[PDB]
C-alpha cells in the first residue's frame, strides 16, 4: 500500500537549480503531516521542510528557509521541492517520509520531526564545490 | 464360523415367472401390460450349497425356486451393505408365524439358524424402524417366488406347483398368486438366504436364482380367470409381431412391426475460445490489500481460471462458495469474473454472508442474497500487525442509510447527529465515521486482522469467457453423436461444414424449421448435420399352422449398417 518513490537530484556547482519529487502511492490517511529529511555522512538525519495537508501552512527550517521551496499537488498525491543557491553544507542523502497528523486537546496540528510512521529509499543530491 | 461351501452351475430358463400383474378378475380375453418380469430364454445360476460367499445382489427384484422338500430353505435378508451401518430386512419364516424387521444389525459372514436361536444372524439391534409379524408363507414339489420392490413397496408372489421326477425346469405354464405387501422403503441391493442345521450335522441344498427386468407382456386369461399362456414382446420380431396384431396366430402375409435407429455413443464439448490464462497470482498475493470501506474490484475475462493454484497463492483453509461450488468451478463456465479483496477484524470474518447485518455489512460492503460465488479468508497477523499498531486501515461507522448491494462508499465528511449544522467542525454532536483498526501481534484471534478475497461469477447470459482448459474433442467425422451447445441439445450424424458461414453466423437453419450447421466457440469452425440412419422393420412369413420360421426386412438400408 503506502509507498514512497524519489526522483531526481545528481551532481551541480554551486548556485544552481535542482528539482526533487516523492511520490505517495497508496495513501489513504485522512489527515497526515508529511515531511523530507536530509542525512549527510557524519552527521544526524533532521526535518528540512513540512506544510499542512489541509490548507498548506508552510514551515520551513533556519538553515534552509527561502532557498528551499516546496509544494504539495494533491492530483498526484506528490510532493515537489525546489532548490536553488545550493551550498557545500547542502551535500546529504536526501530522503522524504510521511506521518499521520498529531491530534492533541482536540485540534489539527501537524507535527515533524522525528516518530514517523513510514520512509522512502532517499536520493543523492552533491555540490560540485 | 465358515463351514459351508456353494458351487455354481448354469441353465436356462424356459419359460417361467408370469405372476398375475393386478389384483383383477377376466375372462377369456387378452391383455397387454408392462412390468417387471422374467425374460425368457435367459440365464439362470443353480446354486448348490453343501456343509463361500453368500453376497448375492438383489438388482430390482428376484425369483427363486427350489425344489427341495425337507423344508431346509428358511427366511431372507435384503439389504444395501449388511452391516451396523444401514437397516436391513429381516424376513424370517417359521413353521408357526413369520417375523419382519427392519434395524441396523450386524450380520456375520454367514448367518444361520442354531436350531432355535438367530445370535449368529445378527450380534445386536439397536436403532431400529419398522416390525411386523403375520401367518407363514411357506406351507416332488417346486416352489417359486417372486419379490420386487417399487415405489417403498414391498411385494410377494408365490406358487407352489406339483412335478414329476423331472432334472430340470419343467415347460408348460404357472402363475404366480400375490401374497404379501409392506411399506418398508429403503435402498437394497443385495440379499442373503439363511439355512437351519441341526446340532452340526452335514448338509445339503440346491436352489436357482434369477432377476427380472421390465418388460410389455401378454397373457391370455382362460374362462375361468387363470392364465395359461402368455407371450413376451421383446424376444423375436415374430413376437413382436403376435404383441402387435394382439393374437397368438399369425397368418400368412406382410406386417409391419416398428421402426429402428442408430444410437448415440458419445458426447461432444465445445468449450469458448482459449487464447491466454488468468493473472490469478496478482489478486491473492500482492503485499497489499485495500480497505473494506474502501475495497479494490478486478474484472477477470476471457482467461482460464485455474482455481487449483490458488491454493498454493494464500496460505488460507478452504474455500466457502454459495452458488457453485469450490471442486466445480473447473468445469462450469462464467462471462465475468469480478475480485474483491479487502482486510477486515477476525471477528468479522463471520459477517460476510448472505442475509446478516452488521457494522461493516451496510456501512461498508454489501452483496446480493442471491450471491453466486465464494470467499476466501486467510489470517494476515504477520503482514498487517506492528507493535506501535496499524493505523492506515479504516472502516465507516456512520452513515444515514444501509447500502445495496455492491455498492462502495469513498466520500469522506463530518457526520452530523445533531440539530445544528456541522458547519465542518467536529464539535458536539458532530463525528467522523471513519475509524482506524486497532491491529497489534498481542491481540486475540478475533482481533486480529485477515484478508478477504471474494469472487463473483456470472451465470451464462452473454457468451462465456472464464473457465477451465477443456479439450474440445473433435467428433471424429461419421459417428452418430448427441451434441451440447450453449443449452442445446441434439443428436445426428455430424460432418465439418463445407458452408461459408460469414464470421458473424453462429447457427445454421434448414428448410424444415431446425439446425443443420452448427459452431464451436473453442475454435472458429463450422460443422454439417445430417441425421443418423433410420429405418421401418418388416415380417414376411406364412401362416402359424405351417412353420414359426420368418424373414425379417429392414426398409432403405443396404446391409452395410447394423
Ligand atoms: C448363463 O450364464 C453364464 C455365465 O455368464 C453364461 O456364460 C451362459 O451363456 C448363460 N447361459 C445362457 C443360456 O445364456
Ligand atoms: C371352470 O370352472 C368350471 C366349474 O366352475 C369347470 O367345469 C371348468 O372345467 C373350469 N375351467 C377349466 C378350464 O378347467
Amino acid at each position: 500500500q503506502v509507498q514512497l518513490q524519489e526522483s531526481g537530484g545528481g551532481l551541480v556547482q554551486p548556485g544552481g537549480s535542482l528539482r526533487l519529487s516523492c511520490a505517495a502511492s497508496g495513501f489513504t490517511l485522512d489527515d497526515y503531516a508529511i515531511g523530507w529529511f536530509r542525512q549527510a555522512p557524519g552527521k544526524e538525519r533532521e526535518g528540512v521542510l513540512c506544510i499542512s495537508a489541509s490548507g498548506g501552512s508552510t514551515l520551513y527550517a533556519d538553515s534552509v528557509k527561502g532557498r528551499f521551496t516546496i509544494s504539495r499537488d494533491k492530483d498526484k498525491n506528490t510532493v515537489y521541492l525546489q532548490m536553488n543557491s545550493l551550498k557545500p553544507e547542502d551535500t546529504a542523502v536526501y530522503y522524504c517520509a510521511a506521518a499521520g497528523r498529531l491530534d492533541l486537546g482536540s485540534g489539527y496540528v501537524c507535527y515533524g520531526y522525528y516518530g514517523t510512521d513510514y520512509w522512502g529509499k532517499g536520493t543523492q543530491v552533491t555540490v560540485s564545490s | 464360523v465358515n463351514l459351508i461351501t456353494r458351487t455354481q452351475s448354469y441353465t436356462n430358463s424356459f419359460t417361467r415367472g408370469v405372476y398375475y400383474p393386478d389384483k383383477v378378475f377376466r375372462s377369456s380375453v387378452l391383455h397387454s401390460t408392462q412390468d417387471l418380469f422374467l425374460p425368457f430364454f435367459s440365464n439362470v445360476t443353480w446354486f448348490h450349497a453343501i456343509h463361500d460367499n453368500p453376497a448375492l445382489p438383489f438388482n430390482d427384484g428376484v425369483y427363486f425356486a427350489s425344489t427341495e422338500k425337507s423344508n431346509i430353505i428358511r427366511g431372507w435378508i435384503f439389504g444395501t451393505t449388511l452391516d451396523s451401518k444401514t437397516q436391513s430386512l429381516l424376513i424370517v419364516n417359521n413353521a408357526t408365524n413369520v417375523v419382519i424387521k427392519v434395524c441396523e444389525f450386524q450380520f456375520c459372514n454367514d448367518p444361520f439358524l442354531d436350531v432355535e436361536s438367530e445370535f449368529r444372524v445378527y450380534s445386536s439391534a439397536n436403532n431400529c424402524t419398522f416390525e411386523y409379524v403375520s401367518q407363514p408363507f411357506l406351507m416332488k414339489n417346486l416352489r417359486e417366488f417372486v419379490f420386487k420392490n417399487i415405489d417403498g413397496y414391498f411385494k410377494i408372489y408365490s406358487k407352489h406347483t406339483p412335478i414329476n421326477l423331472e432334472r430340470d425346469l419343467p415347460q408348460g405354464f404357472s402363475a404366480l398368486e400375490p401374497l404379501v405387501d409392506l411399506p418398508i422403503g429403503i435402498n437394497i441391493t443385495r440379499f442373503q438366504t439363511l439355512l437351519a442345521l441341526h446340532r452340526w450335522t452335514a448338509g445339503a441344498a440346491a436352489y436357482y436364482v434369477g432377476y427380472l427386468q421390465p418388460r410389455t407382456f401378454l397373457l391370455k386369461y382362460n374362462e375361468n380367470g387363470t392364465i395359461t399362456d402368455a407371450v413376451d414382446c421383446a424376444l423375436d420380431p415374430l413376437s413382436e409381431t403376435k404383441c402387435t396384431l394382439k393374437s397368438f396366430t399369425v397368418e400368412k402375409g406382410i406386417y409391419q412391426t416398428s421402426n429402428f435407429r442408430v444410437q448415440p455413443t458419445e458426447s461432444i464439448v465445445r468449450f469458448p475460445n482459449i487464447t491466454n490464462l488468468c493473472p490469478f497470482h496478482e489478486v491473492f498475493n500482492a503485499t497489499t490489500f485495500a480497505s473494506v470501506y474502501a475495497w479494490n474490484r478486478k474484472r477477470i475475462s476471457n482467461c482460464v481460471a485455474d482455481y487449483s493454484v490458488i491454493y498454493n497463492f494464500a496460505p488460507f483453509f478452504a474455500f466457502k462458495c454459495y452458488g457453485v461450488s469450490p471442486t466445480k468451478l473447473n468445469d462450469l463456465c462464467f462471462t465475468n469474473v469480478y475480485a474483491d479483496s479487502f482486510v477486515i477484524r477476525g471477528n468479522e470474518v463471520s459477517q460476510i454472508a448472505p442475509g446478516q447485518t452488521g457494522n461493516i455489512a451496510d456501512y461498508n460492503y454489501k452483496l446480493p442474497d442471491d450471491f453466486t460465488g465464494c470467499v476466501i479468508a486467510w489470517n494476515s497477523n504477520k503482514l498487517d500487525s506492528k507493535p506501535s499498531g496499524n493505523y492506515n486501515y479504516l472502516y465507516r461507522l456512520f452513515r444515514k442509510s444501509k447500502l445495496k448491494p455492491f455498492e462502495r462508499d469513498i466520500s469522506t465528511e463530518i457526520y452530523q447527529a445533531g440539530n445544528k449544522p456541522c458547519n465542518g467542525v467536529a464539535g458536539p454532536n458532530c463525528y467522523s465515521p471513519l475509524q482506524s483498526y486497532g491491529f497489534r501481534p498481542t491481540y486475540g484471534v478475533g482481533h486480529q486482522p485477515y484478508r478477504v478475497v471474494v469472487l463473483s461469477f456470472e451465470l451464462l447470459h452473454a457468451p462465456a469467457t472464464v473457465c477451465g482448459p477443456k479439450k474440445s474433442t473433435n467428433l471424429v467425422k461419421n459417428k452418430c453423436v448427441n451434441f451440447n451447445f450453449n443449452g442445446l441439445t441434439g443428436t445426428g450424424v455430424l460432418t465439418e461444414s463445407n458452408k461459408k458461414f460469414l464470421p458473424f453466423q453462429q447457427f445454421g437453419r434448414d428448410i424444415a424449421d431446425t439446425t443443420d450447421a452448427v459452431r464451436d466457440p473453442q475454435t472458429l469452425e463450422i460443422l454439417d448435420i445430417t441425421p443418423c440412419s433410420f429405418g421401418g422393420v418388416s415380417v414376411i412369413t406364412p401362416g402359424t399352422n405351417t412353420s414359426n420360421q420368418v424373414a425379417v426386412l429392414y426398409q432403405g438400408v443396404n446391409c452395410t449398417e447394423v
